[PDB]
């Protein structure tokens, strides 16, 4: 699962 | 449900305005770029990526 490098999707 | 938590990002393509917040599109690792989405600052946690691509631009 990421810890960095990352991001939330809008869609959820 | 499948949509929440956090995805790996691979790439920070462009940067938009959108009703006074910047969204970015992002390429997603795994993924297509038929995937890209644009997302809000606020979902964001690749600070290097967006480095990167502000550089690139100049």
């Amino acid at each position: 699962y990421p810890v960095k490098k990352k991001a939330r999707k809008s869609a959820g | 449900l499948y949509f929440q938590g956090e995805f790996v990002v691979e790439k920070v393509l462009d940067r938009r305005v959108v009703n006074g917040k910047v969204e970015y599109f992002l390429k997603w690792k795994g993924f297509t770029d038929a995937d890209n989405t644009w997302e809000p600052e606020e979902n964001l946690d690749c600070p290097e990526l967006i480095e990167a691509f502000l550089n690139s631009q100049k």
